[PDB]
């Protein structure tokens, strides 16, 4: 029983570590949106 | 000679005001780009 509970808590760690990486690549996707707007401002500064 | 001095002053003064109208038309065209740059500044903060 202790071995099967160790594997349950191990899976719960993996669920948290997956949700950290999932939230982080949602964050980098939003941070590539922000950089795409910065590049459009730098192009408008060039044509200025 | 007095007509020539008067004519010389009018030529100087039409070129000072042809330039002055040129500088304001250039300032009016340049401010449109800075409005679009500032829109990308606000759009960046919405992405942030």
């Amino acid at each position: 029983i202790s071995q099967s509970e160790t594997y349950r808590r191990r899976r719960q760690e993996w669920e948290i570590q997956r949700n950290n990486a999932e939230a982080e690549l949602k964050q980098i996707d939003a941070q590539l949106k922000s950089l795409a707007v910065r590049r459009e401002a730098a192009v408008l500064q060039k044509t200025s | 000679t007095q007509f020539g001095s008067t004519l010389q002053n009018i030529i100087e003064r039409q070129d000072a005001e042809a330039l002055n109208a040129l500088l304001q038309n250039q300032a009016a065209e340049l401010i449109l780009t800075n409005l679009s740059i500032q829109d990308k500044t606000i759009e960046e903060l919405d992405a942030e």
